[PDB]
């Protein structure tokens, strides 16, 4: 099912997801459409940050929910 | 206490590991460093005797000190985490991702903390056993490389920080090819930006001071470093330089007793025309100095052709004939003096240490050339209000601006004065009092400075001050017992030897024992100076000696602020030991003088002085308001002078506060 | 064509290319949109040999340069061409921004206000020029006014404006990457706080990113102060409405977590909300806190330096 993901510079981007795949995952797509490594990316659901060992099912999110992507360089 | 409390019931306080940490982390949070040494040693103790689980929570506890807390906090948790890892690095191994989670938050952290943090985690990474955990070691080359590869400067400090820092404690055959390939590219990506370059240049010259390493790489860098300086500045000394400039430009400052048709000279000027790397020279040269130093055991039979040099530089020696042509020329030629200054501070940084005769003579001609361009230059500020050129208003320029001299530049000292007018000049040694007074002050009541300990300085300038400025007290005594600028100079001599006297006298590790036998070889100078032969004598002997020496120079001062510091350095010298009678009359003479202004927080600390040591503060009272009254009688300024319609409020208020204290 | 620009980049300078720019004179558009169609790496090659063939020391030169630049403003917006040469020819563009005199600079920077008005911009990296130029203009301290009063008047013109509402935040990455004034930072927020209303809800939470990074260089309290007021505000129109909440109460945590997470990185920041927020005189405890601010203050509360000042301030 499709979910949205927002970056820090605007940019949306539609993801092809199930509920039974995990976050990093998620993050690995982004790899693969964006190119933002996945060490660096922290995503934000309904002021909840996700944990790498969890799925969607744990977060409840359903269709066309909106994701919140920020980079943390750890030094710059 | 809590040394035999840990050793022994180490079992039973195993239980409370929380509540121990917790009152680590109370007591952290105060002042008072006596506390705060418990607070660091409760976290000491706690990490070498308990169990794996409780050593992980003490990393913790540090690294929410450090992410979180003040600068003393941060400092404290830091000194922590560097006595843990010198003690047990095994035990930090374990939790070495607990103090890999400090690199998030670097952009909270103060530069000499980022010093800190990095020496304590690269000592860390960087031990023979550890080399099975080589994941650190990658990470933190990786984070090193992220760092300098930013084009924001913010970063690339922290980078060049890290990455000296790192290379310095990795260099103690494929090692020197690791420290090659770090060097070669923090100098690739510094190469850029002239204040990276700069900073680089810095640290790489304090680590070469300051660390003891491996002389195989300090042996391959030289080679790099000497050739880069030699092709980098120094050219030819033909006449004629390159470049199309609206200048008379000259090969200025020689010492014209070297060979003239030699082939080293500096090409300043027209590199700093070309800028608009100039500004790297000095530091450069620390480095190159440094590198000598540690190679040949502090021979410089390479460089010491480099002191005889010209400077290829406009004639800037009069600056009031250009006067009203005030263009960006005027920026131009107070930085060129700015860089000549700092060249020649530089000069005479390298070359004091050495003992050979003529060399000390190109010394003093070099310090003779300081002060006559720093004449110059105030004289360029003086008629360009606001241009002032920031390279890492007289006041701001002295301390920060320039180059800061080392200590055994005092070591000039030690060279007898020649005064021109009765017949190492007086302004020179003006230039080297002032330098010793401003580096005292900060130190006992400046970034190499800071680096030895305040014990270490107090120790040296023991040699370094007292039985040759002595000589220059006795020539000031001399002198002024006996046109007005050499006057003007001489009483700031005078004002700054007496200062530097205090100074030392009023250092607040003399109330410790182990630092008093210097003090009683400070006396075996003062007690000394009059006659010898009472040798091993009690030590109010030795007091009484000293302030008796001390107490004769009173005729002679030729200004208020000196007799202040006369007497406060008497003051601290007898409360090491009936002397209120002494005090009071000395205050009493010196509010009594004329004093040809003054003041009024000199005239203050004097009033403050006398009336606290009198024998009656009340008749004192009584005297001085029986004075007060004929000073609106007679003078339209008194029989009790310095109680000017003026100063009668600084009489007052000392009056009034001493008689409710 | 391309094989007789390579063997003028490579003799010497300016005595053979000058002569080139003047005899083609007829377009530089259909000269750089189709042999980017062919090989993409003949485009970036091309540009090291037309600035290189191009300074700014004669005005024939500079008026080719304005040319350049501008049609290759147009076809980074323009084209759907490879992200990989766009990041090389905005590489080129930074790269060759250094050393321009003052009149040409006013002009770029009036067709990149044009372009914010109007034009559809679909790709954000055709303004990524109007970062640097802001620092160029202020380093000439010469009358091209100044260089620092013309800046003013073009941050002037940026602020006044209406803003493109799909590409806001992409503006308010602009300005992290210029030195502005206190009252210059204080015109860009007081902006991007009255652009807060006429937008989607959930662009919000990384225009407040966007504005935190810039906020920890300037005003920090008109930040929170409309942040906070805006939210409020929503959640008075939430309460009356329910006398739309698995949006809201999902963008004001997502608001809430970053603002939390900015604070860990800015002390300073936190401490001027603990001030804000600050009961003191019995008067401002009627206006101070919401639903909204308390839960912010109860997220401040995970950093530990906060923890006791956080809960003593909601206790009392």
């Amino acid at each position: 099912m499709q979910i949205f993901v927002k970056t820090l510079t605007g940019k949306t981007i539609t993801l092809e997801v199930e509920p039974s795949d995990t976050i990093e995952n998620v993050k690995a797509k982004i790899q693969d459409k964006e190119g933002i490594p996945p060490d660096q990316q922290r995503l934000i659901f309904a002021g909840k940050q996700l944990e790498d060992g969890r799925t969607l099912s744990d977060y409840n999110i359903q269709k066309e929910s909106t994701l919140h992507l920020v980079l943390r360089l750890r030094g710059g | 206490l809590l040394q035999s409390t840990f050793s022994v019931h180490y079992l039973v306080l195993k239980d409370m590991c929380s509540s121990i940490l917790s009152l680590a982390q109370s007591l952290l949070h105060s002042l008072d460093q006596s506390i705060i040494s418990f607070g660091s040693l409760l976290y000491k103790y706690a990490f070498k005797f308990f169990d794996t689980y409780c050593q992980q929570e003490v990393v913790g506890a540090l690294v929410t000190h450090i992410c979180s807390g003040n600068e003393a906090e941060v400092d404290t948790a830091l000194d922590v985490l560097l006595e843990l890892v010198v003690l047990n690095p095994s035990a930090m191994m374990m939790n070495a991702v607990f103090v890999k989670g400090i690199l998030d938050y670097l952009d909270n952290i103060s530069p000499q903390q980022i010093r800190k943090l990095f020496y304590v985690l690269s000592t860390l990474a960087f031990s023979k056993q550890n080399e099975a955990s080589s994941h650190i070691q990658d990470d933190m080359h990786l984070v090193i490389r992220k760092q300098l590869s930013s084009t924001v400067f913010k970063y690339k400090l922290i980078g060049i920080i890290g990455a000296v820092t790192m290379a310095g404690i990795m260099a103690a055959d494929e090692q020197c090819t690791q420290v090659t390939s770090l060097l070669q590219l923090v100098h690739s990506c510094s190469e850029q930006s002239p204040q990276a370059s700069a900073l680089y240049y810095d640290e790489f010259a304090n680590l070469i001071q300051h660390e003891k390493l491996d002389p195989k790489a300090l042996e391959w860098v030289g080679q790099t470093i000497c050739n880069d300086f030699q092709d980098a500045f120094v050219v030819d000394s033909c006449v004629v330089p390159e470049g199309d400039f609206p200048f008379p430009v000259k090969a200025l400052y020689g010492l014209e007793e070297y060979d003239t048709q030699n082939g080293i000279a500096i090409n300043l000027l027209p590199l700093l025309f070309s800028q608009d790397s100039p500004l790297c020279l000095a530091p450069y040269f620390r480095l190159l100095r440094l590198c000598v130093e540690r190679q040949h055991n502090g021979n410089l039979e390479e460089i010491d052709g480099l002191l005889d040099c010209p400077i290829f530089l406009t004639d800037l020696e009069p600056g009031e004939k250009l006067e009203s042509m005030s263009a960006k020329e005027r920026s131009f030629m107070c930085s060129l003096i700015f860089l000549t200054l700092n060249w020649f501070r530089e000069i005479v940084n390298a070359f004091c240490q050495e003992t050979s005769p003529e060399m000390k003579g190109k010394v003093l001609t070099r310090l003779k050339h300081i002060v006559e361009l720093q004449i110059i230059l105030e004289k360029y500020l003086a008629v360009t209000p606001d241009y002032v050129p920031p390279l890492g208003l007289l006041l701001h320029n002295s301390h920060a601006f320039f180059r800061e001299l080392d200590i055994e530049v005092f070591s000039i000292l030690h060279c007898g004065l020649v005064t021109k007018f009765i017949l190492l000049g007086p302004p020179e040694l003006l230039f080297l009092l002032e330098d010793l007074s401003q580096k005292l002050e900060s130190m006992l009541t400046f970034s190499h400075l800071q680096q030895r300990s305040a014990q270490e300085i107090v120790h040296c300038v023991f040699q370094l001050l007292t039985p040759m400025c002595n000589h220059l007290e006795n020539i000031h005594n001399y002198f002024q017992c006996l046109k007005v600028q050499e006057y003007h100079i001489m009483s700031s001599c005078y004002q700054r030897l007496l200062q530097i006297f205090h100074g030392l006298f009023a250092w607040s590790g003399f109330s410790q024992p182990e630092n008093q036998n210097l003090l009683y070889s400070a006396l075996h100078v003062l007690s000394s100076r009059l006659k010898q032969g009472e040798h091993s004598q009690p030590l109010e002997e030795l007091l009484s000696q000293s302030v008796h020496y001390l107490q004769n120079f009173h005729q002679s001062i030729p200004s208020f602020q000196c007799a202040l510091y006369l007497i406060r350095l008497l003051m601290v010298i007898l409360e090491k030991s009936q002397n209120k009678e002494k005090i009071a009359s000395l205050a009493r003479q010196f509010l009594c003088r004329v004093w040809p202004n003054i003041s009024n927080d000199q005239l203050h600390a004097l009033l403050c002085i006398y009336l606290e040591h009198t024998e009656s503060i009340l008749k004192a009272i009584e005297e001085i308001a029986g004075v007060g009254v004929p000073e609106l009688i007679n003078s339209p300024s008194s029989t009790f002078p310095t109680l000017t319609r003026h100063t009668f409020v600084v009489f007052f208020r000392v009056m009034m506060a001493e008689l409710e204290k | 064509m391309d094989q007789k620009i390579l063997s003028l980049a490579a003799e010497k300078t300016a005595d053979k290319l000058q002569e080139f720019l003047q005899t083609l004179r007829e377009g530089d558009l259909t000269n750089l949109l189709q042999n980017q169609a062919v090989k993409g790496k003949v485009a970036g090659a091309l540009l090291r040999a037309i600035f290189k063939g191009s300074p700014c020391s004669e005005e024939a030169g500079t008026l080719r340069r304005r040319k350049i630049y501008t049609c290759c403003i147009q076809l980074v917006e323009s084209g759907d061409l490879q992200k990989e040469i766009v990041s090389e020819i905005i590489g080129l563009l930074m790269l060759e921004a250094h050393h321009f005199p003052g009149p040409l600079l006013v002009e770029l920077a009036n067709e990149f206000i044009s372009a914010v008005r109007e034009g559809s911009l679909v790709n954000g990296k055709s303004l990524e020029l109007l970062p640097i130029i802001l620092t160029v203009l202020a380093t000439k301290k010469e009358n091209l006014l100044s260089g620092e009063e013309c800046k003013k008047q073009l941050i002037n013109t940026l602020c006044s404006g209406r803003w493109d509402q799909q590409y806001v935040i992409q503006l308010t990455s602009m300005f992290k990457d210029v030195p502005l004034t206190a009252e210059e930072v204080e015109f860009v927020v007081e902006k991007a706080l009255s652009m807060f209303s006429k937008m989607n809800l959930q662009e919000i939470p990384p225009l407040v990113y966007q504005l935190l990074v810039l906020s920890s260089k300037g005003s920090r309290k008109s930040v929170l102060e409309g942040i906070i007021a805006f939210f409020s505000a929503l959640d008075k129109q939430h309460n009356e409405e329910q006398s739309p909440s698995g949006e809201l109460r999902h963008v004001e945590g997502t608001i809430i977590l970053h603002i939390v997470f900015a604070i860990k990185l800015d002390y300073e920041l936190g401490r001027e909300l603990v001030k804000h927020l600050k009961v003191g005189q019995q008067g401002d405890s009627n206006n101070n806190l919401s639903p909204f601010s308390i839960a912010l203050l109860l997220s401040v509360t995970r950093i530990q330096r906060f923890q006791d000042q956080v809960l003593d301030l909601l206790k009392t």
